[PDB]
């Protein structure tokens, strides 16, 4: 989950730079739901 | 020793080292085409032309480099001029990348400095800069709305 | 692999892409030891295949019916034709004859 | 794809660079004889 969701910001950081908007934030700080075992995490990040 | 012009627009020797800076605000390239077609002007890429009299089997020795604040992911922030006729750094340049080209996503109106500088002032590359007619700089860029 | 490909990813940068032209005439003839010109001692060992020029490793020498030239890159200094501040690994890329 | 040759060689390394010539008295002869120099273009690569 760490490496993906790093993955994922380092995508939403070329999304950033290409398109001049530094403000862009789709990965919403999350998705790890610590209690039920960080699950649906993936469908999370596939949603952003 | 000497330098020319005023600081961030001029030459400037530094030790054994020769540079020819630029300010990309006093270009004024963002008022080339009028404004209702995009105000997002970013640079694409950015060659080098160096007309000058290169011996036979000579290299040219030149970085052209960016002072600024602007992000530029990683290492596309300088280029090295060993061809000096219309190059990148690139061997076989290709736009439409997967990487990102050099200079690529500068705001090609920002208050940034384009330094271009020799090594070896008054070694190897003497005759070089003396037989140097004019710096030569093809910026493409991209106006985008 | 996904810790060594966002390890990748996150060390990959551009380049700094650079040619070097190496005539061996201008090498062999500012050997400074047992220096010589190519173009004759090229004659001189190919009309008799037997002798040698040069020092060892920086140099010509004819081993049997195969003559050879040779060279030694940490006698070259491409390592400091840039300045350092703009990276230290400084790899070969490809090499043209 | 494939690595190209002489890729990696570390530029400033204590290394040998030997071209040989097949053939110094039979069919090349006149080519070594005609010789002007020998010229390389080594295309390396600065990374930090």
């Amino acid at each position: 989950y760490d490496l993906a969701v790093s993955l994922c910001l380092m995508a939403e950081q070329t999304y950033q730079y290409e398109l001049n908007n530094a403000a862009a934030h789709f990965i919403k700080p999350g998705a790890w739901h610590g209690t039920y075992a960080g699950l649906l995490a993936g469908e999370t990040l596939m949603l952003n | 020793e000497g330098s020319a012009g005023t600081t961030l627009n001029g030459l400037n020797v530094e030790g054994t080292q020769l540079q020819a800076s630029l300010k990309l605000s006093d270009l004024n390239i963002a008022t080339d085409y009028p404004d209702g077609l995009g105000n997002t002007r970013r640079i694409k890429q950015i060659s080098v032309t160096l007309p000058a009299l290169l011996g036979p089997y000579q290299d040219v020795r030149a970085i052209l480099s960016y002072g600024g604040s602007t992000m530029m992911p990683r290492g596309c922030k300088a280029i090295a001029i060993s061809h000096g006729m219309n190059d990148s750094g690139q061997f076989q340049m290709d736009f439409n990348d997967a990487k990102y080209l050099p200079f690529e996503g500068l705001p090609v109106a920002d208050t940034g400095t384009l330094t271009l500088s020799f090594p070896g002032i008054s070694g190897k590359q003497k005759s070089l800069l003396l037989s140097l007619s004019d710096i030569i700089l093809h910026i493409r860029y991209t106006i985008r709305s | 692999l996904a810790q060594m490909e966002k390890s990748y990813l996150e060390k990959d940068e551009r380049a700094l892409e650079v040619t070097r032209t190496v005539s061996l005439a201008e090498v062999y003839a500012g050997l400074t030891e047992n220096s010589f010109i190519l173009k004759d001692k090229v004659t001189e060992l190919v009309n008799a295949g037997e002798g040698s020029a040069g020092t060892t490793l920086n140099g010509l020498n004819v081993e049997g019916t195969q003559l050879q030239a040779s060279l030694k890159l940490s006698d070259l200094n491409i390592a400091t034709d840039y300045p350092d501040g703009l990276g230290n690994t400084r790899r070969i890329k490809q090499i043209s004859v």
